[PDB]
């Protein structure tokens, strides 16, 4: 009940752009392991082989609305660089659809 | 050649001339040469070189005759003798002691007046002693000493281009084993030039007159340049005492200008062997180099006048750029600068020479005492007993194995990271390079590293190329050079005569190739062969040029990258990979060989020392779980005992186990009992099981692994792991702590596990926030509040002084207790100063694989697993055997490890037998294979050496060959892949996949111990802000790259929070968490402490600062 | 030139400078992430080593 609809922000250092800290709704899983969306891998720079995250909790109502207008991940689809789609198909995904 | 060594058969096609030597050499023979032990004297004394000298016995001799300011007394010290241990190693790691043995010396005091001799024995102490694993016991771990690579004491020549001038400057540096320092140079105005002892630069013509060279003679040696004429013209200095006295307040600038001094220092600076010293190998080195007393055997080290003209005129010729120089006396020797990074300057400090340096220390800091104390006791009245004082020595020693950088806790993750830990070449230390000039140039593979250290093995850490592990086939020169062994090639026909060459030697001649192919006489069959000169460089040469061959292809690698099968085919990065990842293995509950591996894996094996190997020929009287006994065929009975459920260094289970039955007869050297992590005297650092290269559902995206949930059933990837909690009762200001169970304030529900003494008993589980030991300590005034005397009335406690600390488990852990160790001083046991009893607990838990684990193959492919997946779910074969792994297809191409393919088809070769036709002849692509690779049963492990394996033609034949299976029906085509059903909707993949055996390896980067949380804790005193580290319960960082994006995003007030309430605000902290728990709305922050302290100084500057509101607006608050 | 000399001319300002580049770069230096708390599959080389 409590964690329902509150943001957390994801982040791995370094944070090299902004879109290197962004927040999700998080959703309880089993296990240790956090279990992260693939399209956001390229923002992050992550992948899975062993990388670690980290997790920060936003606390203020001004933080938590923030997080969930400013930061939330479906809202930066697009690279800040040069606006050209960052969150888009890649390696399996490309496959398939080719 | 093993007597109990299983039947694996290989690929291999060229026969070793060598077998490999005792991979624990290095450590076990310098331990020998250090305590002179008859085995190495008699191994030296094969060498022809007579009447050797232990590393004791040099310092000892080096050390006396200690020799009285007026001559009327000395002392002299002569054979170290060693007696039995105290206690065996198994004993003083249960007790925490240290494996030493008592060390004994022959001191002879003298009296040159009335001749008194007085001889007896002195005890030096109790000298630690090194078992037979090649490893060290200190205070009951287990530690081991790692060589050191260092620059020799030779003489060094370089050229440098000058930062102001861009010129060519060139100079030369006398490095001494023990000594001041000597260096020239010649500088961008072509003056010559000389620095004594680091201090200011003087022109060299002062040191050569200095030295009793007259200005004809200087004229006469050096008349052949013209820069050297300059510098004589140009110096302002003549006969020999002005140069000595100008060397003299050089040297001592505030000393009066006396002459005897001042001719007294430079010869007891350089050339009176009391305060230099080129330690024999340096002496060596200026020898070959400069070519002076060519032939002569070397007689003493100390430097000559000869010399340093010789290394003058080397400077000079090199400067003019001349190529060859010969010295009046001398032979002719090339003249050219030095790569101070080639092995022929590099030598190696084994644990021995690094022993024998602290004892040379701790006995020159004794001879001051005694020789002090020689002036301060009566005559005549003076034994050696009364003036020798041992403490020094003991100090020196107790240090170096306590906190040297050289002497580390062994890695004792497996029996692989044991055994390549003693075997490190480390160049970081004292008396290496310094911390700061670690640069990219050094840690660079040099071509000089061929056949003597592996350039692929290295750690990944801020280590890399600082730290290398040796060769297989390498050894140690007597001198500390690195030597390696080459078949001598003559007329182009091989011979078997090896020679060991050194880098510096290497390079004299031409080597040829270790696989380059040649008929049964030895003759070389190509005309052309490949071979390495003299610069390194690789080219390829007549049949008539080689001068040498490698022993086997395997002389580079070292032991871990020599067990990566198919290395061919995996690139320099994934194979370093590949090879630190095989020293992270978790030794698992029951250990498997992998079907496809290396011949190595058997040796690496028993050369780690986890292995319990019988000594002599016998009977297996008795075998248990605990102890074999062993009934020699002579009648001796020899008893072994197991280690059960040990912890490890690192928290691994070092359990072993027998495989001998009773009755059973046992050769010498046989195996007898498994080790932790080997399968009948094998590595087994993994499991060999199915796998399927195919994309799934995107579970395995982006390096991710995807298992069945029957490796969860049926344990194959559970391991124990045991952590050791400790906790001690110390004396305080207000008194002595206590053990107790009558802890205060704790119900019967948190301490019903606890004995008597107040310990948690054994077989008990524990989770997270149990007490283990109960424990109190006295507190000070209580001063209670209004309130807490009011809860004292209402409850009727009466007043007690003591306070719970007892031991706890911490956040997220769990297990059953296995042992209790305890200790207290009351039983004479050892503590620290002022605390009275310590306890130790062990706690073992049984984790089984789990998301997000880390799990790897030998070839540098590494994943986390994603996902595990029902057994109904996983892909299965047409005989309804599902696979155990899933591998992403895009990961194998990119990375340039294919060598995991050739992997996953000899595994499926292997575990289904092979038979190849022979009706109509052998088929022309087994004609390279032996015999014995003809056919095979299922489960039939093959041996596929590194550099000399299975090629892609044979592989690829074999793979039509296999044998049907239970039913009939081959599961894999001759591609190697198979027609696998999909087991959720039930329809066959439309192409097949690529199916076969792959030996993969739990990693120690479990998600268990990686996992952290953190919602209020401790805090920092010095700096007010959250502790660091899962241990410490700490926060994450928030850099300034973070705050950066944060801007970016515009979210103030989210960035306003982290700097503010989540950091060093402690009011502003405390109101947040009382508003979270009450419900409250999070109250506003605003005007930090920082701000408030820094308004009140400028306030106190008389600087009238005040904040204002809105644009133009009244102050505020 | 050679009677004369130079009265051991220094320099002040650019000391200065350099003092306050070799700064700078020092607080780049601590700028980036420390080996302490990476979050990489495994440790590896950092430019402040
Ligand atoms: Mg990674």
């Amino acid at each position: 009940e409590v964690i329902a609809e509150h943001p957390v922000l994801l982040n791995r250092a370094p944070t090299l752009h902004r879109l290197g800290i962004q927040a999700f709704e998080p959703q309880l899983v089993e296990g240790k392991a956090i279990q992260l969306h693939p399209l956001v891998c390229e923002a992050f720079n992550a992948d899975f082989d062993g990388d670690q995250m980290a997790v920060h909790l936003p606390l203020s109502a001004e933080a938590q609305a923030e997080a969930r207008i400013l930061m939330l991940s479906s809202n930066n689809i697009l690279s800040p660089a040069s606006g050209k789609p960052l969150a888009m198909p890649r390696l399996d995904m490309v496959t398939g659809l080719y | 050649s093993v007597p109990g060594a299983p039947n694996r058969v290989s690929f291999a096609k060229l026969r070793e001339p060598l077998e490999v030597p005792g991979l624990l050499d290095v450590q076990t023979d310098s331990f020998e040469w250090l305590v002179g032990s008859d085995r190495w004297r008699q191994a030296a004394i094969d060498r022809g070189e007579e009447n050797p000298v232990g590393g004791l016995e040099e310092v000892l001799a080096e050390l006396s005759p200690i020799e009285d300011f007026s001559g009327s007394m000395s002392l002299s010290f002569s054979d170290p003798r060693f007696d039995e241990v105290k206690a065996s190693v198994d004993e003083c790691k249960d007790k925490d002691m240290t494996y030493a043995a008592p060390l004994f010396v022959t001191a002879e005091f003298i009296n040159n007046n009335t001749g008194e001799i007085k001889s007896q024995t002195v005890f030096m102490g109790d000298f630690p002693m090194m078992t037979e694993k090649g490893t060290f016991i200190i205070n009951g771990t287990e530690r081991v000493v790692v060589s050191q690579l260092v620059r020799s004491p030779g003489v060094y020549f370089d050229e440098t281009i000058d930062k102001s001038t861009e010129k060519t400057l060139h100079s030369v540096k006398v490095i001494p084993g023990r000594g001041a320092w000597l260096e020239f140079d010649v500088d961008k105005r072509d003056t010559v030039g000389v620095r004594i002892d680091r201090k200011r630069r003087q022109p060299v013509t002062v040191l050569l007159k200095a030295l009793g060279w007259t200005n004809e003679q200087i004229v006469e040696r050096f008349g052949f340049s013209e820069i050297m004429m300059g510098t004589l013209e140009k110096d302002t200095t003549s006969g020999t005492d002005e140069a000595l006295l100008d060397i003299y307040r050089k040297l001592r600038p505030g000393e009066p200008p006396t002459k005897e001094s001042a001719q007294t220092l430079l010869e007891n600076l350089f050339f009176k062997e009391k305060r230099y010293d080129l330690a024999r190998v340096g002496r060596y080195k200026v020898n070959k180099k400069l070519g002076l007393n060519a032939g002569k055997p070397i007689t003493s080290s100390t430097l000559t006048e000869e010399d340093v003209v010789a290394t003058i005129e080397y400077l000079v010729r090199l400067h003019e750029g001349q190529t060859s120089m010969t010295v009046p006396g001398g032979v002719e020797v090339p003249v050219e600068v030095d790569d101070i990074d080639h092995f022929g300057n590099r030598r190696l400090r084994t644990v021995g020479e690094l022993i024998q340096n602290q004892i040379r220390v701790g006995l020159s800091r004794m001879e001051r005492v005694v020789r002090e104390r020689m002036t301060t006791q009566d005559v005549e009245a003076i034994t050696p007993q009364t003036l020798i004082n041992i403490r020094p020595v003991v100090a020196a020693i107790k240090e170096f194995f306590g906190t040297s950088q050289l002497s580390q806790f062994m890695d004792q993750n497996n029996p692989l990271s044991g055994l390549t830990h003693k075997r490190r070449l480390s160049a970081l230390g004292p008396g290496g390079l310094s911390r700061e000039r670690a640069g990219l140039e050094v840690r660079d593979v040099h071509p000089s590293h061929y056949g003597r250290m592996c350039p692929i093995e290295t750690p990944e850490g801020p280590n890399i190329g600082l730290i290398g592990s040796l060769s297989v086939y390498a050894r140690v020169n007597p001198f500390g050079f690195i030597e390696t062994p080459y078949r001598k090639v003559e007329n182009g026909v091989v011979t078997d005569q090896i020679d060991y060459l050194t880098a510096d030697e290497e390079d004299r001649h031409v080597v040829a190739q270790a696989n380059s192919p040649t008929d049964e006489n030895g003759r070389f069959t190509e005309d052309r062969v490949m071979v390495r000169k003299k610069g390194g460089e690789v080219e390829f040469v007549s049949a008539d040029q080689v001068d040498y061959m490698d022993v086997s292809p395997r002389q580079m690698v070292s032991v871990a990258t020599a067990m990566i099968p198919f290395l061919e085919h995996d690139d320099a990065n994934r194979a370093l990979m590949g090879a630190n990842m095989q020293r992270q293995a978790v030794p698992l509950v029951r250990s498997e060989a992998p079907l496809v591996g290396t011949g190595m894996e058997l040796r690496a094996a028993i050369d780690a020392g986890d292995v319990v190997v019988a000594d002599k020929t016998g009977v297996i009287e008795e075998v248990s779980a605990d102890y074999i006994t062993v009934m020699a065929d002579d009648g001796t009975r020899q008893s072994y005992r197991l280690r059960k459920f040990a912890r490890s260094n690192h928290g691994t289970c070092a359990n072993q186990r027998p495989i001998v039955d009773a009755g059973q007869r046992v050769e010498a050297g046989q195996v007898i009992a498994d080790g932790p992590c080997t399968q009948n005297g094998e590595m087994a650092l993994g499991k060999n099981l199915l796998v399927a290269i195919m994309p799934w559902e995107g579970h395995n995206y982006e390096d991710a692994i995807i298992l069945s949930n029957r490796l969860v059933e049926e344990d194959v990837l559970t391991s124990i792991h045991i952590e050791e909690h400790e906790i001690d009762a110390r004396d305080t200001k207000l008194g002595a702590e206590e053990i107790t169970r009558d802890i205060p304030n704790v119900s019967d529900e948190v301490l019903a596990d606890l004995d008597e003494r107040g310990i948690v008993r054994i077989g008990a589980e524990v989770r997270d926030g149990d007490i283990l030991v109960g424990k109190v300590t006295p507190k000070g005034e209580t001063e209670l509040t209004p309130e807490e005397r009011l809860l004292r009335a209402i409850f009727g406690e009466k007043a007690r002084e003591v306070r719970d600390t007892s031991l706890k488990v911490p956040h997220g852990e769990s297990g059953k207790v296995i042992g209790i160790r305890v200790f207290s001083r009351e039983d004479d046991d050892e503590l620290p100063a002022g605390v009275n009893e310590l306890v130790r607990v062990y706690v073992a838990q049984k984790r089984k694989i789990s998301d997000g684990d880390k799990l790897a193959g030998r070839h540098g492919n590494k994943g986390v697993i994603g996902k595990i997946l029902p057994v109904e779910d996983m892909p299965f074969l047409p005989d309804g055997t599902p696979v155990d792994i899933i591998l992403n297809t895009h990961g194998v191409p990119r990375r340039m490890n294919i060598g995991q393919i050739l992997e996953t088809h000899l595994g499926w070769v292997a575990k289904a037998g092979w038979n190849i036709d022979v009706a109509a002849g052998v088929p022309d692509w087994a004609s390279k294979l032996p015999e014995e690779l003809y056919s095979a049963p299922a489960d039939s492990t093959v041996a596929t050496p590194v550099f000399d394996g299975a090629q892609e033609g044979e592989l690829a034949g074999l793979l039509g060959s296999t044998l049907p299976n239970r039913d009939g029906e081959v599961m894999v085509d001759a591609d190697g892949k198979s027609t696998l059903f999909d087991g959720r909707s039930g329809e066959p993949f439309p192409y097949p996949v690529t199916v076969g055996y792959m030996y993969i390896l739990k990693l120690h980067h479990l998600v268990d111990d990686k996992i952290h949380a953190r919602s209020t804790g401790p805090y920092s005193m010095i700096t007010q802000q959250p502790l660091g580290g899962k241990a410490q319960f700490g926060g994450q960082r928030f850099g300034e790259m973070e705050c950066w994006a944060m801007q970016a995003y515009g979210a103030a007030y989210t960035l306003q929070e982290l700097l503010t309430i989540k950091s060093d605000d402690t009011v502003g902290r405390v109101k947040v968490y009382e508003a979270i728990v009450k419900g409250e709305n999070i109250p506003e922050p605003g005007i930090p402490e920082s701000f408030k302290v820094l308004l009140k100084e400028l306030q106190s500057l008389c600087l009238n600062v005040e904040v204002l509101s809105s644009d133009g607006a009244a102050i505020e608050m | 030139v050679d009677l004369l000399g130079r009265n051991k001319a220094a320099d002040e300002a650019a000391e200065r400078e350099r003092r306050e580049e070799e700064a700078y770069a020092a607080g780049v230096l601590d700028l980036m992430v420390d080996r302490e708390d990476l979050m990489d599959d495994e440790d590896h080389l950092l430019a402040q080593d």
